[PDB]
């Protein structure tokens, strides 16, 4: 039962989510249209490829850390 | 094939090991351990196929991961081992490990750069070219997302457990194995990374030198635990779907196995390590 879709813009970027060398899927995260790679842990947490050791609730507070994380930096896919 | 606490090493001894290090990256090597790690860490899931992380082979995956860095680092100065970086000890970023002569220290604040040490982005020797964002130099945070290390009592509580790993077998499981890798309980190897920050907080962490040192104490850690818990060892034992086996072999290898990775004495032995007490 995936998470519900979000769009917002956060400390100036824009990021969304929406049900869906990496793993699987079910999930897709976006930071001003590049994507960012995420992963659920059986407890219902997630982690980015930008915070891969520290857990948070949900997808938007994933894409919320890695805009955090990245300084203004673009992603890369 | 003795390694060392990283405190300990002479001014010989970490010249030599940063000489090795900014050599392989030079020659191209160092950044497809890089890959590997990233390649791994992407893939690993609670779920699915799971190798590197959040399962039992966790430990014995990163000693040959280790393993094959330390024999890099050999064919460039044969008298080069890994140190570790006992993190419950040296817990403050005075410690020498942050040292310029080491591997440098925190990042500014505007932009987390290491602005000094040899792999500051400064010297020309340290390009991030691995990379999950834009920015190619070496970032750190130390403490900024987390306020604390572990401690020596946190350690002693995770070496007591005696089961090695649970099912399920991945970041929910009881048992040593995920205690240490920190997804439940007081939190050991994750909380390192996260209070490193920089890219040592994602999943291009051997971009930061200090991957290797916590990677060493973590594999330490694991000897110490064998030695309270002789009874104890590797699970699963056999049939397990998704799961590296005891005697499975492990990607990207392929031709190693758990069972030939539980004695560490087979490849270099520690300056200490208490034997079984009671
Ligand atoms: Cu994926
Ligand atoms: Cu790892
Ligand atoms: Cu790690
Ligand atoms: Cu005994």
């Amino acid at each position: 039962a995936a998470p519900e879709s979000f769009d917002e813009v956060y400390k100036g970027r824009r990021i969304q989510g929406r049900p869906a060398h990496e793993h699987g899927g079910g999930y897709e995260v976006f930071v001003d249209g590049v994507q960012l790679h995420v992963m659920r842990n059986a407890d219902g947490s997630w982690i980015s490829v930008v915070s891969h050791y520290d857990p948070v609730p949900t997808p938007r507070a994933a894409a919320r850390a890695a805009v955090d994380e990245l300084q203004g930096a673009p992603l890369l896919p | 094939t003795v390694r060392k606490n990283q405190a300990t090493l002479t001014a010989d001894e970490k010249r030599r090991f940063v000489a090795a290090v900014l050599e392989l990256k030079r020659s191209g090597r160092y950044d497809e351990f890089v890959r590997t790690h990233n390649e791994f860490i992407m893939s690993d899931t609670d779920s699915g196929e799971r190798t590197g992380h959040r399962s039992p082979s966790f430990l014995p995956w990163h000693r040959r991961f280790l393993l094959d860095f330390e024999q890099a680092l050999q064919s460039v100065d044969s008298s080069v081992t890994l140190p570790y970086w006992d993190w419950s000890a040296d817990r403050t970023v005075r410690a020498s490990l942050w040292a310029p002569d080491f591997l440098g220290g925190t990042g500014r604040s505007t932009d987390g750069r290491v602005m000094d040490g040899p792999f500051a982005a400064s010297t020309g020797n340290w390009p991030i070219n691995v990379r999950v964002d834009s920015r190619t130099y070496l970032r750190r945070s130390l403490g900024g997302s987390v306020a604390e290390l572990p401690t020596r009592a946190e350690v002693e509580s995770v070496l007591a457990i005696s089961a090695y790993d649970l099912p399920p077998y991945n970041s929910a499981s009881e048992g040593f194995r995920n205690h240490l890798e920190g997804w439940r309980g007081v939190n050991l190897h994750n909380r390192v990374h996260v209070w490193v920050g920089g890219q040592m907080a994602t999943g291009v962490s051997p971009n930061d030198p200090v991957f290797w040192l916590h990677h060493a104490y973590v594999d330490k850690l694991w000897a110490e635990w064998q030695r309270r818990h002789p009874d104890s060892a590797y699970v699963p034992t056999g049939g397990t779907p998704d799961v590296v086996d005891l005697n499975e072999t492990m990607k990207p290898w392929n031709t190693v196995r758990p069972a030939d990775l539980l004695d560490h004495t087979a490849y270099y032995t520690f300056d200490a390590l208490e034997h079984h007490h009671h």
